[PDB]
């Protein structure tokens, strides 16, 4: 007498890696990075019309 | 495939005696009378075509007769029980409320069997079908002498058979059989032998049970080529020797026998099925049934009824006494070895 | 769009020949392609991650 | 009355009076009275449309 059990195949995914700048939604960002921010308190921006 | 054990290895081919007939008939002579004085598959399927061709060039093996019968799975189950169990066929059940009305002795309830059968179609709902042997032990479990394995056969059937409250069938189908003893239509007038299990096909509520109605057991096409082998398994409540009880230790072929016992008392009636291994012929069997089952004869005018079942053609027949696991419950199971099925007819003993 | 298509011809196959056999006889189990998984449990115990 | 196993009311000539006052000429109700074991049957329509 001979019998056996098996595994057939194994299946994964792969996480999709999204860079944000790919999106057309990047248009709405002017992105400048501060290496130090948490030190800074309130910043401010000026206009003249 | 041409080994080098050629003393017996040529005899396992069925031989050189095939030319014994072929030489003076086919090899010689001019008589009848003269005058005076594409990488793996194909060859993968290609050897499968050759396997048809290897099977076609030539056409020992004893014969069988396999039978198949499509069977509703209310009372019996070919699923919980493995290959190599007894089975029992039936008749139609609406003859039961008819034959009990005329075959009863005067002074009994002839409307007892007419109501008891409808309470089984109304209990197995919560038609000549089939009853397996192991199912029948747990119903007649409350009449045995070895009651502990009778409470072990009942211990797994309520949990392993397809259906809800199989114990409600067990308590009702035995109530049907306890009504068979009272209404005088005896259960040997109903139960018909069906051969040992080899394979079965499942579906909703019906099963296609294949079995050997005649022949040997151990070499059947069980279906699984990994295990084309099956042995006969019987629970130990029923298996009664008559070699030990009659001190016959002399070797020889043993005969297998199905035996019913009857007990007629007022509303206290019992049922017992026994498989009897004996070296006795059927002509010298009933005298042993007088010896063991005379207590039921005095208290009752039949007392027993039997039929033939098969022959172990061994000079020394071979028994086993093990505890197999059917599901999760260990049942003391008697295993018979080298069993050749040949059925027979029944018998009355008034 | 189009009438005739292009279709593969042969089926696929799996054979126990090789190390995937011996297990089925002794161990009693067979993984689908062990000759790689079994292999890649050796180098991948050294080389890359 | 095709069904079975309901306690009949007590006067038989009263119960056997309803069963006749209903089953008679019913498109459905039984032909031969209940077999004590099996099921009642339904008269066979000569033709269907």
């Amino acid at each position: 007498d001979v019998e056996f059990d098996a595994l057939l195949g194994s299946y994964c995914n792969t996480l999709s890696l999204v860079r944000f700048l790919e999106l057309g939604l990047s248009v709405a960002c002017v992105c400048t990075k501060f290496p130090e921010l948490a030190y800074m308190n309130e910043g401010r921006v000026q206009f003249e019309v | 495939t041409k080994p080098l054990p050629t003393a017996p290895m040529a005899w396992a081919e069925s031989s050189p005696r095939e030319l014994a007939g072929h030489a003076p008939l086919r090899r010689v002579l001019r008589p009848p009378i003269a005058r005076r004085d594409t990488r793996a598959t194909r060859d993968d399927t290609e050897q499968a075509v050759d396997k048809i061709l290897r099977g076609a060039r030539r056409a020992g093996a004893p014969r069988y007769h396999l039978t198949r019968q499509v069977t509703l799975t209310d009372l019996c189950q070919p699923n919980a029980e493995r290959a190599g169990a007894l089975l029992l066929a039936l008749r139609h059940p609406t003859d039961l409320p008819h034959l009990a009305r005329h075959r009863a002795p005067p002074g009994r309830q002839t409307e007892r069997l007419a109501e008891a059968w409808g309470q089984l179609l109304e209990a197995s709902a919560l038609r000549a079908g089939l009853v397996s042997f192991n199912f029948l032990v747990a119903a007649c479990a409350a009449a045995y002498d070895a009651r502990d394995a009778a409470e072990a056969v009942r211990a797994h059937i309520t949990t392993n058979y397809g259906g809800t409250r199989a114990g409600a069938r067990l308590d009702r189908f035995s109530e049907c059989l306890r009504a068979m003893v009272h209404t005088h239509v005896f259960p040997h007038e109903v139960m018909r032998f069906f051969g040992g299990l080899v394979s079965w096909v499942t579906q909703d509520e019906l099963a296609s049970v294949t079995a050997v109605c005649s022949g040997p057991q151990e070499a059947t096409h069980t279906g699984h080529p990994g295990r084309p082998r099956s042995a006969v398994t019987i629970p130990a409540c029923a298996f009664v020797d008559l070699d030990a009880e009659l001190c016959l230790g002399g070797p020889g072929a043993a005969f297998l026998y199905l035996v019913f016992t009857y007990r007629q008392c007022r509303d206290q009636e019992l049922c017992c099925v026994y498989v009897v291994k004996s070296q006795l012929p059927p002509r010298g069997l009933e005298a042993a049934l007088e010896r063991l089952f005379g207590r039921l004869r005095i208290t009752n005018c039949t007392y027993a009824a039997f039929a033939e079942l098969g022959v172990m053609p061994d000079d020394s027949p071979r028994c086993l006494h093990r505890t197999e696991r059917f599901g999760a419950v260990g049942v003391p199971v008697v295993i018979l070895e080298g069993v050749v099925w040949r059925p027979g007819g029944w018998r009355a003993c008034a | 769009e189009d009438t005739e298509a292009d279709v593969p011809v042969t089926y696929g196959e799996m054979v126990l020949n090789g190390a995937n056999l011996v297990t089925a006889l002794v161990m009693g189990k067979a993984v689908r392609s062990l000759d790689d998984v079994g292999r890649h449990l050796l180098e991948m115990q050294e080389e890359q991650l | 009355y095709l069904g079975r196993g309901a306690p009949p009311l007590l006067d038989n000539a009263a119960a056997v009076y309803l069963r006749n006052a209903v089953v008679a000429g019913n498109r459905l109700g039984p032909a031969q009275p209940l077999p004590v074991f099996g099921c009642a049957q339904v008269p066979r329509r000569a033709g269907m449309d």
